């Protein structure tokens, strides 16, 4: 009945389609932000720096 | 010398002559030449001094 020897799972994403769940990417998000944020936290103000 | 004298015309003789006063020497050199070493070099510095974040992309 079966076409071959076996048969293997279909993944419902694409292979190499990155996902994740719970508050573990958020905060990933907010904490790569404050690493975009840090580069520009010395900048500010008169006596800050190019 | 030039704290006593107000003479402002003596400078370091390179070639070896005897006396220093320049007005012998013949040389003379423009205002606006003598000021721009002044001016490019005080103003780039401000530039040099105010980098802190240093990133060069490898080619």
């Amino acid at each position: 009945m079966n076409f071959g020897s076996q048969t293997p799972t279909i993944v419902v994403l694409k292979e190499g389609t990155d996902a994740s769940q719970g508050k573990g990417q958020i905060i990933s998000n907010i904490n790569a932000c404050v690493a975009v944020q840090e580069a520009l936290k010395p900048t500010l103000g008169p006596l800050g720096s190019d | 010398k030039q704290l006593k004298e107000k003479i402002s015309n003596i400078g370091v003789d390179c070639l070896g002559y005897g006396s220093n006063d320049m007005k012998e020497l013949f040389v003379v050199d423009p205002f606006i030449g003598k000021k721009q070493q002044i001016l490019l070099a005080t103003q780039l510095c401000r530039m040099i001094l105010k980098i802190d974040n240093v990133i060069i992309s490898g080619k």
